[PDB]
């Protein structure tokens, strides 16, 4: 079983992490499940 | 109650399984990493190459320090509005410089330009730095270390003695491996005590160890059931020790979630809630604050009456009263 960790996105507003956070999850399906 | 704002989303690379949570504003952010709601062995700070570093980059990172987040990866968002090789350099050592600032290796900190909207939308010149991103995920954050695998750690809950057999204390085990035969230390409040395990309980049934996330009894040698105090922790010997001087975080409940009317000032003498009980203590603010108002979040130095079992890290609560009026994290004992 896989190693579990926790990670997150911090910054200013605006400046992309909820737009970084979809990016992560679809380019990463799309490559590897 | 706290209000707090969270996404929480789940993915996986080739080698590792990830949590991962996004909050929507600053207040968010802030209440969420001093509670610990959201814990993280990593940070991913997004800073847009347009703006460049901006006021809470600044205090996220400063946050960062402060709870306890170990590594952060940076990702230069926006890169597909900018083309200037030169303006990103520039950003770039900005950057470097801020984490430097707050004792983050600013040197040694992977930095990806990228473009999380290109990346969403398809692109794929663009979801290529995506993966580059997943691939610091995965090679610069450590494999983080397992609850089982600290040393043992016992908050105690409650105390009985049974009759012929001795003293028992319960709680669960937070974390580490207990062992029938193994020595103990009892830390804090009073003056550290030492004994030996000679029994792990649980509804009856004879256990052979203790293990993190159990609930369980344990049973000391001679040591009657009133030398134990509440707020005292049972632990591996010499793991971790007792303190009364610490600097912290702390976060202020606002009206609205249930804290104080009014603001407090120097000489707030509260009662902060360490694991099980309350320590009364003194408060020594930033200078230049006399005053702090509720929803406000503040670096502080506390005194404790009693000394507590406690590590950087620990989280707890301030109390007026059985009321709870804001939440911190020790950010580094002092004495
Ligand atoms: C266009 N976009 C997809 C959404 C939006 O309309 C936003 C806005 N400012 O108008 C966001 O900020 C929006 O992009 C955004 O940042 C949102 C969030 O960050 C979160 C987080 O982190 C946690 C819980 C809920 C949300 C959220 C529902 O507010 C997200 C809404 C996002
Ligand atoms: N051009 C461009 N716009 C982006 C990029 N990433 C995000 N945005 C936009 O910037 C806005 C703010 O992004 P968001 O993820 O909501 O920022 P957050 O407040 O940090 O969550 C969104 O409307 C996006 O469309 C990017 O890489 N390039
Ligand atoms: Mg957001």
């Amino acid at each position: 079983t896989k190693p579990h960790v926790n990670v997150g996105t911090i910054g200013h507003v605006d400046h992309g992490k909820t737009t970084l956070t979809a990016a992560i999850t679809t380019v990463l399906a799309k490559t590897y499940g | 109650g706290i209000t707090i704002n969270t996404s929480h989303v789940e993915y996986d690379t080739p080698t590792r399984h990830y949590a991962h949570v996004d909050c929507p504003g600053h207040a968010d952010y802030v209440k969420n990493m001093i509670t610990g709601a959201a814990q993280m062995d990593g940070a991913i700070l997004v800073v847009a190459a347009t703006d460049g570093p901006m006021p809470q980059t600044r205090e996220h990172i400063l946050l960062g320090r402060q709870v306890g987040v170990p590594y952060i990866i940076v990702f230069l968002n926006k890169c597909d509005m900018v083309d200037d090789e030169e303006l990103l350099e520039l950003v770039e050592m900005e950057v470097r410089e801020l984490l430097s600032q707050y004792d983050f290796p600013g040197d040694d900190t992977p930095i990806v330009r990228g473009s999380a909207l290109k990346a969403l939308e398809g692109d794929a010149e663009w979801e290529a730095k995506i993966l580059e991103l997943a691939g610091f995920l995965d090679s610069y954050i450590p494999e983080p270390e397992r609850a089982i695998d600290k040393p043992f750690l016992l908050p105690i809950e409650d105390v009985f003695s049974i009759s012929g057999r001795g003293t028992v204390v319960t709680g669960r085990v937070e974390r580490g491996i207990i062992k029938v035969g193994e020595e103990v230390e009892i830390v804090g409040i009073k003056e550290t005590q030492k004994s030996t395990c000679t029994g792990v309980e649980m509804f009856r049934k004879l256990l052979d160890e203790g293990r993190a996330g159990e609930n369980v009894g344990v049973l000391l040698r001679g040591i009657k059931r009133e030398e134990i105090e509440r707020g005292q922790v049972l632990a591996k010997p010499g793991t971790i020790k007792p303190h009364t001087k610490f600097e912290s975080e702390v976060y202020i409940l606002s009206k609205d979630e249930g804290g104080r009317h009014t603001p407090f000032f120097k000489g707030y003498r509260p009662q902060f809630y360490f694991r099980t009980t309350d320590v009364t203590g003194t408060i020594e603010l930033p200078e230049g604050v006399e005053m702090v108002m509720p929803g406000d979040n503040i670096k502080m130095v506390v005194t404790l009456i009693h000394p507590i079992a406690m590590d950087d890290g620990l989280r707890f609560a301030i109390r007026e009263g059985g009321r709870t009026v804001g939440a911190g994290v020790v950010a580094k004992v002092l004495g």
